[PDB]
């Protein structure tokens, strides 16, 4: 469940299982790594606008090849059951317009 | 400022009960003269 | 065990409210302000009838018109032909043949029927009209009248009883009979019949489909020892076959209050939401010395007046044409015998004073002196006098008492 | 054929969300990420078991609590009728019968067993509480201890074997046995018991009902080619009657990360929104020559500092307590030998410059030289010097790299 | 008893309006302006037939084409293999095969067939054509035609009688016969035809998919006591196998009103809301003692104009090309004769006066006077005269009556 | 009788739009564009089959793979144990044995297998590959060759033919056979595997499970009177058992556009929304005399270029690099002989104008003496020399054609 508070504009939210769960914090615009935080075409996705509800709720599904979902993985310094088989992957938040953000 | 029209409707438990006769009436197409 | 429902939305369309057309054959959700959230309605016996609200029932009772004296002595209206009494056929009764109660400067009141006043709730009509006429007569009168219903005419232009009866026509007759029912039928071109009388949408009232009229067969004869005089007392109901098609704007009014305000330039009542108002003080004002009318003890609440019509006189005063005020207030002008005593008047008439796009209204007494003390102020503004100059305008001695409403005004 | 549905609006509550306490026994609608949008669920097999979260087989397992020594040699400790071990009876265990693990200026981490866990997750709680006793022993030791359930007492300033026998308890005999289980009752005046220990709330913790006490009914007696010492180590396991009440605020967290930020009065990290940062110029601070932390290349994108508490010293600069980053930057001054070599340093210290409303921050290396030249700049700032004069202020040679989030602060 | 309701929220997507491309087999959802608040419908009878509204019915309709003479005496026209008549095969009618109306500054108007206005309401269109053919002739005439129908062909640039009988034909005998229908097929490569004649979206006018053809066979004869001449009248109606696929704008447009404003530079009418519009004054406008286009009697109300395009003259005026407006209107000046005479005229001409970014109409009377003192307002404006040298623009007597709607202009 | 209806309002979760994931097993409301507003799907016959979309399907059509020779009078490659040909085994293909197309500053094209893109839409994959290898041989020619599949390997930096026969192998004999195919398995540690190649998302490509070689055991034999080179043709196809998991972002593109901007310093368009642009006049830039790029006719209309990087020399101008426009458009400046034809040019060179926080562009023609005028401009303004010394930037002539869409630039 999302909530978005200082924006009247339209907010999006997508969901990739494959993506390589590397990271244990969550990293915001210019300093996020480039080639991510870019929107794809082929993922779950969700597109909702803030005029309507802001409060988004959607639930992520479990797609991993294995036969289990590793939990309290460590973070630093791998293998190929952490970036893998921890996560269900990472779900990128962004908004719709180019628009600049509110001064708030 | 603000502004406050109240709409009003009967209801079905309502009833007009005991026909008296009518009180004499004035016309709407008379109000210019 | 918390379950998805990942079950498609639906598309709703969003309103306000629920109809306001609507009024049977359909339920109408609403908030119901009782401790009893369920379908309540009022508990009732057989003290407490049924609704009696049947249009047929209503419209079926008796209604009275304008009666006329039927005299057997006069030598020229009691001859074989005349035409004792006519009017249009419809619902509604023609003006002129309802009692009417005139007022100076109000509204007329008729005396409508029944028939004629649920009449004016819809905009079409039709069926038979019931007219019984009543007979202010002894044993001793007698005569012969010939009642017709002449359809496709409104008037008695080309009206003769050589030519009522040919059209469906009763001859009724007074002999030792002082009441008979003659129920006209409904011919016309069309289904339905418009009403003649309706809300103020255009400037013309429509016609009626027929015409009923009243001739002499056989002059009404009396004698010595009885009165020569019988009063004809007509009286509408309608017809069991009679119908009200569509619901309209009302052609009839409570005749509750009977004050209106027609086109004559009465002077606006200030604005909306600025009354009631109160003779009080303005620091911008002569330093809150003078008299003004106020909507608010808070600072910057002067009252505004409306909508001031541009073919009013620029050096016009006004004066109070409803419900007024009293209030206390001037000492003798120079070269004048000009002078205000000390008391409790009553607001009558007032001088307009505008400050940019906002104009407002200064009281002055009800009194002969203080019509001629708002004549001149109202010319000094129309010359553009200084303001310290027109300042000898009625003293502030203490707040007034607040008006029930709106306070109207005229040049 | 397009009817019309004149069919009555329903009255609607629109709400943001659904159900935030719900977690069982309903549906959650939501909108799944997937490519089936139908109930879907993950696909099991017996390589992959059912949840296994069923609270009595989680509190059921045993926890190891604070073991102790039980010495037959000590000629003073060794005798009938002394106090070896005791504590209050709840699900919790007290802190001081856990293993601790204490970090300066850290937090203490304590091994928690199954049910001490579970139960912090739950306000109230009940049911009998199952103790079990390990003794490192071997045939040859001999002894008898007399562990009892003392209801309504929660210390031993009034406890002694005398008066031990005198509620429920149990003589356990250590001849030839290692281990034994001494189930205790729940004995309350109510039906659930509130958690010894919460959520931060108020300034005080909850009592527990009852209180657990070992003592000694014939002397622990080893001999000459025997360990004269057999340590206890006791367990807790929650019984078959042991249930948790109410959903609370977790009285635990987890020791992954000891970080905290206690009411000492660290210099708060900037403001949300204004991290990550980076040492930058800026065209208003001696026309970008020197360095100040930015959050933004575009212009007017100053670090901005949060709230800094008023019983601060004003003459006092600022340490690094978290991560910081490594920046690039000043000549001798005069009357001094205050001079920095142009390098590579690790930002350690920080003075605050204010401009309005708005705080920032200036960087400062981490080295015994630049914590005197923040010291004096702090001084200089305190005395409202000349902007001109205080100047000589790290340089400005180029931008450095991102925090990787917000760096804290210190007097 | 107030049971709760904890059950789940469901999700829904709020829209405006019901859906406006619906027209059948559906329910449309709306607020009935009536009493009776359920599903209600208008009530019938015999006197009130069902809706004639069925395809097949219309378009199965005879429409009248354009009619040709087919002279007898005509010894180079009337041989054997010259084409009498020919157009192509489609639903609608080629233009110059129909009965036009020209009018100069108008729209062109055509009597188009019932097959042909239904044909323009939709995109697509399949089905046989039935071309019938009245001949004005009698007993004594006689001939034979050969009707064609060519597939694949739209002009007759390779059509010839003897390539003619290379296709589906017809052989009629015009002995004793009057009429006769040729009722030609649909041959395509595809199933259904896009019409030939559509909504302006593109510069390029469809083509038929056939082509029908009428040559001669045995040149009509005739005698000397008979009219060589024979009034041909083709005809066309659908057959009971046409179909019109998809509804589309139509290519067709009421001939009530039969105004339009082409590519040709009509200057704009003001702008929307601004309008009607009457002859004022104006308190920056030489102190409100000239003229010009109010829409209001609001101060600040100035009728704008729209967007005047940037390939107009600079020194041109303009003049009314619509209804227009009467009103009262200037001394003789300087050097000239020109001079007004006080009384009413019609407004014909006008000169855009200019004050920043909105644009207002100045009125000039429709003479050959105003003409002229337009053409020299236009020009001094061009070259930026003092504002009190142009001053001698018409007077401003009194306002004038409101237009019905906007007024057009052109330069 | 209009019965009310207190019903409990029901709380509802208000959403702007249907699933944007879900594609099956559910009903996807939506307002159809149709004039019936039912259930409506497009007609059919057996003229237009149904979908052919069936996964299996299409991934089981062969695909060709980069080929190779096999000579056999190579007396140092055709050895017993020499490695003809290996590759790691996935759905995709190395991008090394997929037939390339390369181009200049553009993006490579693969000629993927039917295999490989379908894969490329899916994050996980599973089952056996079907290896066909096609022989261009006669008779004449005879070998055995050992393709084997090394599960765990990805490379041949430790493969031999002698540790191949250790793994799951099959030997062909080319004795009179053209085609054989060899169904490798699936050996993997997990039971589904990830593609090699994906959506920019990382730095780095995934690993295939297995590793395919193709060795020699009796070396190829021709004769004189034969080819010695038999090409070999290796195609592609998936097993029977072949699945592909989960949706992703596609790992291949269309090369319908071969277009790109690489991280290549590309002067980035203007900004989105400020295009089409076209070369005319600014009243604030030298009075209207100079040429800009506007994207509009009304004032104050200039196009705003987008985020320049700050890695960019300041006396650099700039290039078109992609559609550009024509434009006709300056006299000799003094001291040097740079002078400027009148007419029709093509928009190549530019130089940045900034004016305050919006930049603009300037053009210049595609000429060798525009780009040295624009070398000099850019250098000018790098100085901040006098707006009117650099002055003498092409001039304004008249407007030019608008363009299709976003022009690019490069320093």
């Amino acid at each position: 469940r999302i909530v978005v508070e200082g924006l009247n504009s339209c907010v999006w939210v997508q969901h990739h299982p494959d993506r390589p769960s590397i990271f244990s914090r969550p990293i915001i615009g210019r300093y996020i790594a480039a080639k991510d935080a870019y929107r794809n075409h082929a993922y779950a996705a969700y597109v909702q606008n803030m005029s309507v509800n802001r409060t988004i709720e959607v639930e992520v599904p479990f797609y991993q090849p294995g036969l289990y979902g590793m939990l309290n993985a460590s973070d630093n310094n791998t293998s190929f059951d952490r970036l893998r088989f921890t996560g269900l992957g990472d779900l990128l938040i962004g908004i719709e317009g180019e628009q600049p953000i509110p001064k708030e | 400022g603000i502004e406050i029209s109240v709409y009003y409707s009967i209801a079905d438990d309502f009833s007009f009960n005991i026909f008296c006769g009518f009180p004499p009436m004035v016309y709407c197409d008379e109000t210019y003269s | 065990d918390n379950p998805p429902d990942p079950t498609p939305a639906k598309f709703f369309v969003p309103i306000p409210s629920h109809s306001w057309a609507h009024g049977t054959n359909t339920s109408e959700p609403t908030n119901t302000l009782r401790l009893d959230g369920g379908v309540v309605g009022v508990g009732r016996s057989d003290d407490i009838g049924t609704s009696d609200t049947a249009i047929s029932g209503i419209i079926g009772v008796y209604g009275l018109l304008k009666p006329f004296d039927w005299n057997a002595n006069d030598t020229g209206r009691n001859v074989g032909g005349h035409l004792l009494w006519s009017m249009p056929v419809h619902p509604q009764v023609d003006k002129d043949q309802v009692i009417q109660v005139m007022t100076q400067s109000k509204l007329t009141q008729y005396y409508l029927p029944p028939i004629s006043v649920v009449s004016s709730l819809y905009a079409y009509t039709r069926g038979s009209i019931k007219y019984k006429f009543l007979f202010g007569n002894n044993p001793r009168h007698n005569a012969r009248l010939l009642v017709a219903y002449i359809p496709g005419i409104s008037s008695d232009n080309r009206l003769t009883l050589e030519r009522a009866r040919n059209s469906a026509h009763v001859v009724f007759s007074l002999n030792e009979v002082s009441e008979f029912v003659f129920t006209v039928p409904y011919i016309t071109d069309t289904m339905w019949w418009p009403r003649k009388y309706g809300g103020p949408q255009a400037a013309g009232e429509f016609v009626a489909p027929s015409y009923i009229c009243m001739f002499i067969l056989n002059p009404l004869v009396a004698m010595e020892s009885v009165p020569s005089i019988v009063t004809i007392v007509p009286m509408i109901a309608a017809g069991d076959d009679f119908e009200v098609a569509v619901p309209a704007q009302p052609a009839v009014g409570l005749s509750r209050n009977i004050d209106v305000i027609y086109p004559k330039d009465s002077i606006i009542s200030f604005k909306s939401g600025y009354f009631p108002v109160y003779v009080g003080s303005w620091h911008s004002f002569f330093d809150s010395t003078k008299a003004i009318l106020r909507y608010g003890a808070v600072s910057d609440h002067i009252a505004q007046l409306g909508n001031i019509p541009a073919n009013v006189n620029r050096k016009a005063f006004w004066i109070v044409v409803g419900d007024t005020i009293k209030f206390k207030t001037l000492d003798k002008i120079n070269g004048t015998e000009w002078f205000i005593p000390e008391g409790e008047y009553t607001l009558g008439y007032g001088v307009v004073w505008r400050d940019g796009a906002y104009a407002y209204m200064v009281p002055y007494p009800l009194t002969p002196l203080g019509e001629k003390i708002a004549q001149y102020t109202a010319s000094l503004l129309a010359s553009n006098t200084a303001i310290s100059q027109i300042r000898p305008i009625p003293d502030y001695i203490v707040d007034s008492a607040a008006s029930k409403d709106n306070i109207l005004w005229s040049p």
